[PDB]
């Protein structure tokens, strides 16, 4: 890096000097998936503790894939 | 300013064309029965495009093996820690991919870490078809990278989630780049609303690209990091590399070079990189200091600078303007105000955008079209009527055709 | 470009008058105890303004049963799960509300699922007296929705807190809408600066609307869904649907249409919804490729379109364009550029807007005022002073009222 | 979706066809509520663990109510 | 509109500038050894600047205080609780920390309450060398105060991590400001095309300060909280006070009036901040409602008010504007629109922008030079051209220098 | 507050008196420090449970200070 400027008087503007290009010219696109499973609610009576908290995680799971099945079938915007 | 000249891309367009894809039936399974159990092929579909493709969480397996190791003895028990922590971060990440989608409906940028991880992100980068200059660009400034990406939402299925992600190419690289600021030049003559003012249009990024240059109009579509500007070229001009002329004489016959004219002289400046213009003018208080020890300059009107060597401030009326601590050498060229070449007299008033020659042929066309219907009247006092069509022929005498009567 | 002409709105205007109602002392309390335990009641107050409320999350009672179920076994003990799950999880979305209205000093959108869950949303848009046209629209597109809602913090009190709600109404739905693109239209000839230009400056989405049409120049406060447009009338004018006719011909007599002039002949593409408009002037390298199998049209200066059929890519300059790949038929419309049609010689340098007609004005005024002054001036060299007013009769000879002696 | 485009020479300039109106004319505005407790300490010397994390998340409850209440008493901004 | 009338400034040149310090070598141990164990020192440096530092999460210990009551009996077992919650939400902060510097590349506003804490926050306000008129303003509002900050991430080291964090300074407080609303005034007579118009340019806020004006051309870099508005003065200009004379008597002889010209009469509204301007034209349907009742005032083409005591809303065209119901007085202020005071026939086309004398002075450009050359023109029919100079000495007669034969 | 507003029909235009500034100026800068520790990998075999979820929230801060870490060595943008 020696950047540097100039200033105009002439022409009440300066410029800097000594910068180097990174431009986006293009894009590389690849799909990105996840696989998932889909559950009945198949569950159980119980409990003691360490399967409250694994339903719980899970509960938010569906909510989850609720959410996206939302995002129902449209174009999104730029 | 100069903004409205940008044309207008549709900057999804490639992406929302992969996920059109990915909508034909057979396609997803293509890409399912593809990730078999390798984790990121590069599978083609019906039309037959290159999909490089990329699994990053099993989540059917891994609860449906779970499902199992507790549809069994469960109900009901407890059964013991490492299979919820696995899984409870897992899910993490997918509900935080979502809330991204839910807000944005369906296309986030930058791209998070959730929606692709340094180390997802760093393998892409790695077997990307780009020389290793650009490797290792992007592999310095992840941060940068994922402020030029989009997310796009595309496909949810009886198990499968896709989502294409657009990561930029950087086609240009390490060439010159170069910033210009302006700001108003006016006359700083006494009585308010005599004065005359012009400013170069043209501010921006610049960079050489391929022989000709690349202009961004508005220079914050570009991100400086210490020495090295990102733009992306969707709001760029390319423009002959004649434009640096600019630069080196305002009036040169290469280049027609943009400016703006007006009467609004009001006071400002502009924080440039390794300084500060200051457009001072009228009774505003313009200055600049020195931290430690206060005001060190003391700015007359027109238009001036001052390096960051010493300057920490500079203050234009009520406005302070911290200035950039950047390291680098300003050097002040001298040269007359060219506002101070021009009749203010035929000045053109406002002009939105024009060019130095522009605003030269309008003055002729002032100029000429002024003198000629001028010393066309500088022919009267000194011209005679018509003596009547009935027959008369009277002799010039008065300053009327009168009934003679002495030398015929 | 012709976003200026906006009016200029102020959006939660009705949810902060809804808030400042909430806070008359009264009020409140009797929101709360209209919630007794019905948990959406329809309120009315001292003004006595409809105000649909709605609890969604009581936790006055639920830690004031577990103030109590736990303020006396403990001090001190371990209790069990459960009653963690249920909590953690409820405060927790209180947490996520908190942080929003924190950041955003009060003020949310989109509307978050935790400001506004999708059960509770898809209820209210339930209960909404509108037609099931809208109930349908709205309940297939909740991010969309979301994305046009704003969130109000109001009050916090002694233990009630409030916030208001802001959600669209889509007064307006499944009439006809279009967009028009629009790029600059120059002559093509070869000395650098002696081209004129012409650019349509009425772009933007329009849509049928009430017998008038809804204009908006900002194209970018309307996303598309395929093929649903949502727009926000508060940017927008309503328009006499002849406003259309300037895509008919644009000199029609029976609405004027907007363009603006320059001089500037610069280079650059509009992509538009099935193809690219391309406006190549100068030297600029413009060109059009298709993916597999690269370029495949050069463009000539001037301005010209392809449609997406085959093409992916469009490249002006040093801007590379992604086309978008949405179905559809373009049909391209051949006339000779109306730029064409003018004398560069009295066509007006720039001009911010103007219309079609307000340039046709101005051409007159110069082309008139040129050549009526000027078929004056077309009597000269030949015209003749006046002879002294000291009674002197001469006769007209030689360009001067000479000393005469030879026929009288 | 019958989605069309023309591009007019003459002019330099297209339209696309095809599309159907969602436009925001107005707005339904409806009160939002939580009903909260507020708490003295009256807490415990203790535990065993199940009442140290619900004591948490309860600091958590104090901190976000504290907050709002710091979105004191003037007009939130459009 | 007045917004390219701004400087530009470099919002962190300050953070960046106490960043660039911390890199030398020396410097950063200084900040640690002054922290040996108080938490708020206040170091100085190389250069020997004061910075105020301030340590807000010690991990290096609390990590070695149980990597040591950890790396002893585990491997392996079970510990307790108690630490690991004050860790997990301790480490939970410094995650809240790394999302925000990752998504921003580094540089995040509003402030977070993670990056620092209203605790934190409000010590900072506390030992501030502002006087308490400020100390409160900023303690009763920190969201906005946040909403003005800028964090920096700075130095990641060996065991320091830093960021630097701007803090707004209100220099000025309680002085009286204003706002301007303005709508297009236009000629309502009835030939679609005749009319004529003028916008007041000047529009946004203003604020009294040290002896001049400070005016805010983006009205929306400023926010209001009930009646205090919080602008920044980067997005400025320092005016005279003359300028509220526009606001008195437009014409006025101590200050030049910014106005815009054109012949768009197109219909809006601007919502103020007690009623609704309206500026009816053409075919447009304006209205006032009151919500219970219904429409209660009709416009007429022109520019009307209505306060909004009694009206709730306010439609143009297909545009339904709800007004704000702060409560305040209004005052309609009658006068003739001074549109009404220029001839048509030589009004200005279109104006970017110009002040009202400049428009006089182009109508007298135009008055004048049409009647000068024009009664210049009201001597024709009746001027005679030059007689031979082979020396005839005719005398004028019959619209000809005939061959005569009478009165010689 | 008494907020009052003038109409002028003579030029289109309305002023609102009765506010009170607040302009930022200037700006207070000050050093905001994080004390952290670095660690080898030096765990355990185990466990029984609560050095599993002791352990992952520390696999977050190795995380954590990564990014920090990649977050390189240039200028943030304004």
């Amino acid at each position: 890096q020696n950047i540097t400027e100039e200033f105009y008087q002439s022409t009440c503007s300066a410029v800097s000097k000594g910068y180097l290009s990174a431009l986006r010219t293009g894009w590389y696109t690849s799909v990105i998936t996840i696989e998932l499973s889909n559950i009945k609610e198949n569950k159980c009576n119980g409990t003691d503790a360490k399967v409250k908290l694994i339903k719980q995680e899970l509960d938010k799971y569906k909510n989850a894939v609720t959410e996206l099945q939302l995002l129902m079938q449209s174009t999104p915007a730029t | 300013f100069l903004g409205f000249l940008l044309g207008v891309g549709s900057a999804i367009a490639s992406g929302v064309a992969v996920c059109k894809v990915l909508h034909l039936e057979g396609e997803v399974n293509k890409i399912k029965s593809a990730l078999l159990s390798t984790n990121k092929a590069v599978v083609s579909l019906s039309n037959g495009v290159s999909v490089l493709t990329f699994k990053v969480l099993d989540l059917k397996n891994y609860i449906d093996k779970q499902l199992l190791p507790i549809l069994n003895k469960q109900s009901c028990s407890i059964s013991n820690i490492e299979t919820v922590i696995e899984f409870q971060q897992k899910n993490n990440r997918l509900l935080e991919i979502t809330r991204e989608f839910s807000v944005n409906a369906g296309v986030t940028t930058p791209v998070s870490t959730y929606m692709l991880t340094n180390s997802e992100l760093l393998s892409l980068i790695n077997d990307m078809p780009i020389t290793n200059d650009q490797k290792k660009l992007m592999s310095n400034n992840v941060q940068i990278v994922r402020q030029q990406s989009y997310s796009i939402m595309c496909i949810i299925k009886e198990e499968v989630l896709a989502y294409v992600v657009q990561l930029p190419l950087y086609g240009v690289i390490d060439t010159p780049c170069w910033k210009l600021h302006t700001s108003p030049l006016c006359t700083t003559n006494t009585k308010e609303g005599s004065n005359i003012c012009l400013t170069r249009t043209d501010r921006g990024w610049y960079c050489d690209n391929a022989g000709s240059v690349s202009f961004f109009p508005q220079a914050e579509t570009c991100k400086v990091q210490s020495n090295r500007v990102f733009c992306d070229t969707m709001n760029s001009l390319t423009l002959p590399s004649e434009v640096n002329l600019c630069n080196v004489d305002i009036f040169n016959p290469k280049y027609d070079c943009k400016i703006m004219t007006s009467k609004t002289d009001v006071s400002s400046s502009v924080i440039t990189s390794l300084g500060a213009i200051v457009s001072c003018y009228g009774k505003t208080k313009c200055t600049a200091s020195n931290k430690n020890r206060g005001i060190i300059k003391t700015f007359s009107n027109g238009c001036d600078y001052v390096s960051n060597k010493g300057v920490d401030t500079v203050s234009v009326g009520n406005t302070l303007y911290y200035v950039n601590k950047q390291e680098g050498k300003s050097l002040y060229v001298k040269g007359e105000p060219i506002i101070n070449f021009y009749d203010p007299l035929v000045f053109p008033s406002h002009q939105w955008h024009a060019s130095i020659s522009q605003v030269n042929e309008k003055i002729n066309q002032s100029l000429a079209f002024i003198r000629k219907s001028d010393e066309l009247l500088s022919a009267i006092g000194g011209y005679i009527p018509e003596a009547p069509r009935d027959g008369q022929a009277y002799v010039r005498k008065d300053g009327e055709w009168v009934l003679l009567s002495t030398f015929l």
